[PDB]
RNA sequence: AGUUGGUGGGGUAAAGGCCUACCAAGGCGACGAUCCGUAACUGGUCUGAGAGGAUGAUCAGUCACACUGGAACUGAGACAC
RNA sequence: AGAAUAAGCACCGGCUAACUUCGUGCCAGCAGCCGCGGUAAUACGAAGGGUGCAAGCGUUAAUCGGAAUUACUGGGCGUAAAGCGCGCGUAGGUGGUUCAGCAAGUUGGAUGUGAAAUCCCCGGGCUCAACCUGGGAACUGCAUCCAAAACUACUGAGCUA
RNA sequence: ACGAUGUCGACUAGCCGUUGGGAUCGAUCUUAGUGGCGCAGCUAACGCGAUAAGUCGACCGCCUGGGGAGUACGGC
């Protein structure tokens, strides 16, 4: 899929005899709005090259998630490092109540009513990691029915 | 903390102290100037800031800032002071309200001339 | 010092299921037997048996389906330090109904579904998903 | 029937009067753990027949002294 | 109060049609609606997410000519109700009396429809109404007073509406200048370019 | 130290150390007595997704006061705006 | 009868929607925080031009939120703040397994109460709204009965991990 | 006063030494200590890893930005 959103651009620097050497880091996400999504990060000397590298990285390792019509299955909590993330399904009129990186990931991933929140450190990379961990591990019904029939489990 | 530890002594909130001890819960107060002068700011910035020592009806003697390019305050002037911290100056915690009792506002002010008590050009 | 042996049951199951074992054995108890019967009837374990000879041993065999375990998150709710009790309309719902909550009521140990249908509350032992 | 309380006799030095301790378990409003509280009552024992440590029951009447408005009805069990 | 002054400057800023004139000739050949007002018109001007929400909210507000306090009142009352408050806002904002006068063909622009309503010329059910906020009930019969029934302004508005598409959720008897409002329009009956959930996200911060 | 309880008596519209003469040494307290500072209380109000946090303008229920400190009279009712 | 009688306030470096020029020259000054001003200042003061509100607009004082920053819901303690120098033990907290009983916690129901207004739901009346008002829900609590017995408590009898 | 790591109990791949001691046929098994590596898992990272800082339960002590200061006053 092709729906590009740019999450972060940052300027980093290393030291050599003589002075500084500056580089740029770009964090982006790529998806189609129908379930598939992935994220990528890229380093370069200038911003456009970093963004292009990040986009190419995101097109690789793009994953598929199971969603119940623009909304999640169940409330869930996930984490990465010192970042924590909580999401739960919402009704149709609700927008995307989420901040910064979470909003980008969820807009690209195809959900539309998510009512999400995050705790701890809000480093965009770690938050996107936590959101992918949360979305990747959702189960959807008739899959938790890996034991027996449907509607007897529910 | 274990539940028993919280039952024996529960978590407590430490109430925050005000940064304007004078003018107790009052939006602004009336006072009289005792000494108007100039002072120098901290290292990065550099200027000659104009401030006034004020004795308030509470009995507190404090120091207030005089904003705007010009002022007509003198010793024994009666002023109205409001809150507001001046970062550049140590100890100045209040501001003088322009054009309120004896400060007369600023002149030749055309942009945002309500913070400095200037009448409309008309 | 064995303050709470049902938590020991749940932790044994969790650890052995995390180590890709196929049999878990522990000292037996009637409450443990009831919880294991609920787990089997719900389909989270394959089978369980109870031994004999004065010091009975409870044995459980586990399910995996895919290369992952079946029980991916089980937790103890009413520990002997809090003792949670709930009414019918307040019985917690696990994963929006895709999991189960084990409840002890005057009509036995059941799930949140069965208690909600029977209109009876009780003590929330553990949650499973 | 008549509303009745039960407790243990912790003092009988007063003449024709005993002190009864009554337990109760109250849930914490916020932390939800049941904590153990106690109440002390002065009870009118007309026959002076109650020793310390007994388990007795009492009922409410009109005051017979200041801070004394309960009278015992029977001795449930006697401390050995 | 009301917004007054240049009624095309808003269209130039927003970047879309934003019907605010008679629509006789065109919009592009009146105001060159391709540069934002002011000295700086050719700047690319990438704007952050907050800018996007603000533009969408300002766009709908300027379409319907509603001030901020009233708009937030509508939003809160729509959030009170059930069923996708995001489109409840549009449903309610589409039932205003001046807007209904607009969509029956009695006024070429919302401003003159509001002029007609505020000047005691429309009877909702035989009773005069002179306020541009009366939420029209479903099944009402909007009419024009006899004294003003023979103005040229209404006639001109009528043939101007003659080529505007047809809303089809109201029906007008043109000979006697009578109108009837059957029901509030469905979401699909409106223009499918405005995304209302963006506004709901804006006020939820 | 009328301090906790008991007995005879007094007193109140009414139970009662409420008062009194004797009798016993009791009574309360780390589940915070006593003391210090502050403060009318509630239905409620403002915030918050909620759990909570802050608060007691208007309106309604109760309490207390009437220049300051005391006391009683009349009356069904006051220790009297 | 006659468009005649009736728009202002704040802001424009980032957070935060909205930019160019002229005058100053670490001065005059600005500032909620990062900070700005020493010769091309979108940060000072003025202009044009915009941006947000609107009979209001800003500043000040105070409360909660954001703050998961007192963390019950919902945090931590090797090195960032944080394990008593180490035992023994009082009050307190917690308690292996089986049988039976009880009915305090627990669960379900009924009755009394939880003033009226207020908040909430469905209506009605003011040209609409604010406002007024009918009925219900709610007041998550307490007390008194009835029923159940899985878990905790209590009583009795056991067993050895 | 240090393992800068509270006490008690239960589970979770292995390999190589060593101290006190049992069983089976030098080897194997087993038990209470004491060390070096290391899979899962955990951690901001360093690193921990059956002598957990992993997975759990019972109770206790303590923390809430840096200075002023573990100081002043009062008590013992
Ligand atoms: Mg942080
Ligand atoms: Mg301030
Ligand atoms: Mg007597
Ligand atoms: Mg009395
Ligand atoms: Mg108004
Ligand atoms: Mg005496
Ligand atoms: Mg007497
Ligand atoms: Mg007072
Ligand atoms: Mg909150
Ligand atoms: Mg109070
Ligand atoms: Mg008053
Ligand atoms: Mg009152
Ligand atoms: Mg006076
Ligand atoms: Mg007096
Ligand atoms: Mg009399
Ligand atoms: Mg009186
Ligand atoms: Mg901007
Ligand atoms: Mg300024
Ligand atoms: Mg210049
Ligand atoms: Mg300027
Ligand atoms: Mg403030
Ligand atoms: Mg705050
Ligand atoms: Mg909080
Ligand atoms: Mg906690
Ligand atoms: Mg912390
Ligand atoms: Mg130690
Ligand atoms: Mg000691
Ligand atoms: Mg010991
Ligand atoms: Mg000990
Ligand atoms: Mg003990
Ligand atoms: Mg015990
Ligand atoms: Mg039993
Ligand atoms: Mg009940
Ligand atoms: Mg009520
Ligand atoms: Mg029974
Ligand atoms: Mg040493
Ligand atoms: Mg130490
Ligand atoms: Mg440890
Ligand atoms: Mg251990
Ligand atoms: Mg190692
Ligand atoms: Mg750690
Ligand atoms: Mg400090
Ligand atoms: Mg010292
Ligand atoms: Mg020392
Ligand atoms: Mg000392």
């Amino acid at each position: 899929g092709y729906i590009e959103k740019l999450v972060q651009v940052n300027r980093v620097a290393k030291t050599v005899k003589g002075g500084r050497i500056f580089a740029f880091t770009a964090l982006t996400v790529v998806g189609d709005g129908k379930g598939r999504v992935g994220f990528g990060r890229g380093k370069a000397r200038e911003v456009p090259a970093a963004i292009q590298k990040a986009m190419e990285a995101a097109r690789r390792n793009m994953i598929q998630v199971d969603l119940n019509g623009t909304t999640l299955q169940y409330p869930t909590k996930s984490a990465h490092g010192a970042s924590k993330v909580y999401m739960q399904p919402a009704s149709e009129g609700t927008g995307i109540i989420a901040g910064g990186a979470m909003r980008a990931v969820l807009e690209v991933a195809g959900v539309q009513n998510v009512l999400a929140k995050c705790y701890g450190s809000t480093n965009p990379v770690n938050v996107v990691y936590a959101t992918f961990k949360g979305l990747k591990n959702m189960q959807a019904p008739e899959a938790v029915a890996a034991k027996r029939g449907k509607s007897v489990e529910e | 903390a274990t539940i028993n530890q919280l039952v024996r002594k529960p978590r407590k909130r430490m109430v925050d102290k005000s940064d304007v001890p004078a003018l107790q819960n009052c939006p602004q107060r009336r006072g009289v100037c005792t000494r108007v002068y100039t002072t120098t700011p901290k290292k990065p910035n550099s200027a000659l800031r104009k401030v006034c020592r004020v004795r308030l009806t509470n009995g507190f003697e404090v120091s207030s800032y005089i904003g705007g390019e010009g002022h007509n305050l003198q010793e024994h002037s009666v002023v109205l002071i409001r809150g507001g911290r001046v970062k550049d100056l140590p100890g100045v915690r209040y501001h003088t309200v322009r054009g309120s009792l004896d400060t007369s506002g600023v002149k030749d002010r055309k942009q945002g001339r309500s913070k400095y008590g200037a009448k409309r050009p008309k | 010092s064995m303050q709470d042996p049902l938590a020991d049951m749940l932790t044994r199951i969790r650890n052995a299921q995390m180590a890709e074992k196929t049999v878990v054995s522990m000292p037996s108890s009637k409450l443990k037997a009831a919880v294991a019967k609920v787990l089997k009837d719900e389909g989270y374990i394959a089978d369980f048996q109870i031994s004999s000879e004065v010091k009975p041993q409870l044995s459980i065999e586990l399910k995996y389906f895919e290369g992952k375990p079946v029980i991916e998150e089980v937790k103890r709710i009413s520990r002997p330090g809090l003792r949670q009790y709930k009414s019918v309309e307040q019985l917690p719902k696990v994963r929006g109904g895709l999991g189960v909550s084990i409840v002890s009521t005057n009509k036995g140990v059941m799930t949140d579904r069965a208690a909600r249908a029977a209109g009876v509350g009780g003590e929330v032992l553990c949650t499973v998903f | 029937t008549v509303r009745t309380l039960t407790g243990r006799v912790v003092s009988d030095k007063m003449d024709k009067t005993v002190t009864v301790l009554i337990e109760r378990r109250v849930k914490h409003p916020i932390y939800g753990k049941y904590v153990k509280r106690s109440t002390k009552l002065h009870a009118h024992d007309e026959s002076n027949q109650c020793r310390i440590g007994d388990l007795v029951t009492i009922r409410e009447t009109r005051p017979l002294a200041k801070t004394k408005a309960w009278t015992l009805v029977d001795i449930v069990e006697r401390a050995v | 109060a009301r917004y007054i002054g240049p009624k095309c400057k808003l269209s130039r800023r927003e970047g879309t049609d934003l019907f605010l004139k008679s629509g006789a000739r065109a919009l592009d050949s009146k105001c060159k609606a391709e540069n934002v007002p002011g000295q700086h018109g050719q700047r690319r001007g990438r704007l952050s997410d907050y800018g996007l929400q603000l533009r969408e909210k300002q766009k709908v507000r300027r379409i319907y000519g509603v001030l901020e306090r009233q708009f937030r009142g509508y939003y809160q009352e729509a959030s009170r109700r059930k069923g996708s408050t995001g489109e409840n806002l549009l449903q309610l904002l589409e039932c205003r009396l001046d807007n209904v006068v607009y969509r029956m063909g009695f006024g070429s622009t919302r401003s003159e429809s509001r002029q007609l309503v505020s000047h005691k010329a429309i009877t909702v059910n035989g009773q005069t109404v002179n306020i541009p906020s009366y939420q029209v009930k479903a099944g009402d019969v909007v009419a024009v007073r006899e004294k003003s029934k023979n103005q040229l302004r209404i006639a001109q508005a009528l043939e101007l509406c003659g080529q505007r598409g047809r809303v089809e959720w109201v029906e007008v008897d043109l000979d006697k200048k009578a109108g009837t409002f059957k029901s509030a329009p469905a979401r699909s009956d409106l223009s499918a370019d405005i995304n209302e959930n963006l506004i709901v996200e804006l006020y939820s911060k």
